[PDB]
């Protein structure tokens, strides 16, 4: 959301055509460097690059190295073979590169849902204490007479004269059901009231570590070229993975690879640049989020040719707004307040309520 | 009499399902923060920012919506929230039980997580954008060459390599860390168990009235 | 038959038991609007002036 | 110092010739800025919680 057409661009002109956080980055900069300014969109639409044969910038580092352009106001990556042909201003937004999953949604029974309120380890010891009874009660009252007793105590057992001994086994066994009933109900009361679903765990190590949920990054990238030649530990095995998962991990687009995530029930993983992260995830239908903090540091820069007049004053304002929360403001207008999604506001949502039958389908099983 | 002891022992084993429940339903409810809006949005957790510095002189210039509250309840909060130093800061919050938030440089603040007895712990993202640099002279012969330096150590991974020799490795907590993963999250077989105990006592009594009954019989 | 046939209707008495419980609990969670304050806290509810 | 209008610590040893560099976790600040040279940030941060 840094430089868009806005709605009715076609009734407009000038700078008042585009709108956006550059586009509002660009009137701060002119107003404390006293500088009239026309927005203009780059030719070819790239960032900055350097073709290896014929040695030529392209995009926005290119008009600007050419004398095409005085001064570039938009995501430009502050990078080490680009500071040695321009400029480069304090950063205005830092970043780095983040990971993406589906939206912590949920959905499950598999009477798994029962023994969850009651753990496993619980399950298990009522179950040796259940034939700890029956075994009890089977001292109580010639191989066979012993059979056909361990299944009359295992009858016994299996739950609903004035003999103290088993009498007592009985009633404090059955006080015992008596408070495990309770617990496992009112347990299950409240999980049918918070109704929590948490979701994975906040960590590219994570991402390594396991093997069930897939993940890439883009074809072709700073972000892809990263783990390349990324010599970190975490990030050397992910790469080593990707190198060689099929299918293909990798996709051609970054919508591609939203897609990719929106349409893997949460299987699929996609790494990319926090800042279009954190966008997308303010976008209908809401549906993915931004986990962990980022892989690395990098930061967008206001890019000036190599000598220039505007350069001193540019960096200084840039430095200035950030001060005065100016920036930072700018980032909360276009990202989360021009926003449509809502994460805090879903938590605050006090409501829902209604049965569904996975749960109770576990116990029919 | 059987009639009105069931009806009896019914509402009491019916108290018992009920108030076990609402303690079950509070303990989900309860929900950690992880933002500073959370901060704001609630008063039961203390905090504060150190007594002088860039830290505190933030909030108090920030006109920013979350950050301007929180600067209202910390200019006028009782007793004091702000401490001397960062030290005194730390120690607040592992004296509070989890009742008093310090807001601090991240940079320090994932260091101290770092460090024993390992019960401290960073929340959420940062509040702003910094960051540190090597300064040299206006007009400098070394400007221009520490400058392209900086690029090169980070493009090279150096510096993230750097940080985690100090920060992660040089640890230490590499234990802490570890515990902190925040696997478990359900109930628990703690209070079960207590009445397993109580089972097997009852179990036990009757074996003794068993051989007891038995004697008993005999002398008989 | 029917010892399995009592843990089976065990759970789902249980389980309606607990749900209802939750039926409640949220029936009073609800809070409706008391000042302005529950406009701006909120978004469910849409508002605007002339 | 408002008052003296004199810089201290690293910052100010640079200003005044007694360093030729500054490597520190010294903040990059407008006020800073205006006196001395920063480099691009070797570390990122904000104040956490
Ligand atoms: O200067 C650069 N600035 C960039 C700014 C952005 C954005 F975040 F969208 F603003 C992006 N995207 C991030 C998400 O995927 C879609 C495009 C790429 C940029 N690249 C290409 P890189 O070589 O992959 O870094 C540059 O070179
Ligand atoms: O350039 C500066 N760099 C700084 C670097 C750090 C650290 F993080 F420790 F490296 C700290 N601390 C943070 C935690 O409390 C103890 C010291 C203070 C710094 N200050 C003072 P400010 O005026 O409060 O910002 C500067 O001026």
């Amino acid at each position: 959301p840094y430089v868009m057409m806005k709605k009715n661009h076609e009734m407009l002109e000038g700078n008042e055509r585009y709108e956006g956080y550059c586009v509002d980055l660009a009137a701060e900069i002119a107003k404390h460097c006293g500088f009239k300014y026309k927005l203009t969109i780059v030719g070819d639409g790239k960032y900055g690059a350097r073709d290896a044969d014929t040695k030529i910038w392209n995009g926005m580092v290119g008009e600007l190295v050419y004398g095409k352009a005085d001064i570039a106001i938009a995501p430009l990556t502050i990078t080490l073979v680009r500071e040695e042909v321009i400029d480069f201003s304090k950063p205005f937004m830092s970043l780095g590169i983040s990971i993406m999953i589906k939206k912590p949604q949920k959905s499950k029974p598999g009477v798994f849902s029962f023994l969850d309120p009651l753990a496993y380890e619980i399950w298990m010891c009522i179950v040796f204490a259940y034939i700890g009874v029956s075994v009890v009660l089977f001292l109580v009252s010639t191989n066979e007479f012993g059979i056909f007793n361990s299944l009359w105590f295992s009858l016994g057992a299996f739950m609903q004269p004035r003999s103290l001994s088993g009498r007592i086994v009985g009633g404090v066994w059955w006080f015992f059901t008596l408070i495990i009933i309770s617990s496992y109900t009112a347990n299950l009361a409240a999980f049918l009231t918070v109704e929590r679903m948490v979701s994975p765990i906040e960590s590219a190590e994570d991402l390594s570590k396991q093997t069930e949920i897939a993940y890439g990054t883009l074809d072709s990238g700073s972000t892809k070229e990263f783990f390349r030649r990324s010599k970190i530990a975490v990030f050397d095995k992910m790469w080593t993975y990707m190198r060689s998962a099929e299918p293909s991990v990798f996709v051609r687009t970054t919508a591609e690879g939203v897609a990719r995530v929106r349409k893997s029930k949460g299987k699929y993983a996609y790494l990319l640049e926090s800042t279009m992260n954190e966008y997308i995830e303010q976008r209908k239908p809401c549906d993915t989020m931004k986990v962990g903090g980022n892989l690395d540091s990098k930061g967008y820069g206001i890019a000036t040719p190599k000598g220039s007049s505007l350069g001193t004053p540019v960096n200084l304002a840039v430095l200035k707004l950030s001060e005065q929360g100016l920036l930072d403001k700018l980032k909360n207008k276009w990202w989360y307040d021009k926003g449509e999604c809502g994460a805090k506001d879903s938590g605050s949502k006090e409501k829902t309520s209604a049965l569904s039958l996975s749960n109770v389908a576990g116990v029919f099983y | 009499v059987g009639g009105v002891w069931w009806f009896f022992t019914l509402i009491i084993i019916s108290s018992y399902t009920a108030n076990l429940a609402a303690f079950l339903t509070v303990e989900r409810m309860v929900s950690p923060i992880e933002s500073a809006e959370d901060l704001s949005k609630q008063t039961e957790i203390a905090y504060g920012t150190l007594d002088s510095g860039s830290t505190k002189e933030f909030f108090r210039r920030s006109k920013i919506a979350v950050f301007d509250k929180m600067w209202t309840y910390m200019r006028s909060a009782e007793p004091s929230v702000f401490v001397r130093t960062t030290a005194e800061g730390v120690a607040r919050v592992r004296k509070s039980k989890g009742k008093y938030a310090y807001l601090l440089e991240s940079t320090m603040n994932e260091y101290i997580e770092q460090r024993k007895p390992c019960d401290t712990m960073k929340v959420g993202g940062n509040l702003d954008s910094k960051g540190y640099g090597i300064a040299t002279p206006k007009g400098s012969s070394l400007g221009t060459p520490v400058n392209l330096a900086v690029l090169k150590l980070s493009e090279q991974g150096l510096l993230d390599k750097l940080k985690n020799k100090w920060w992660y490795d040089k640890g230490e907590c590499g234990a802490k860390d570890s515990g902190s993963k925040e696997k478990t999250s359900a109930l628990s077989l703690s209070n079960v168990a207590g009445v397993f105990y109580i089972l097997v006592g009852g179990l036990g009594l009757a074996m003794l009235v068993a051989l007891i009954e038995f004697c008993y019989k005999s002398r008989a």
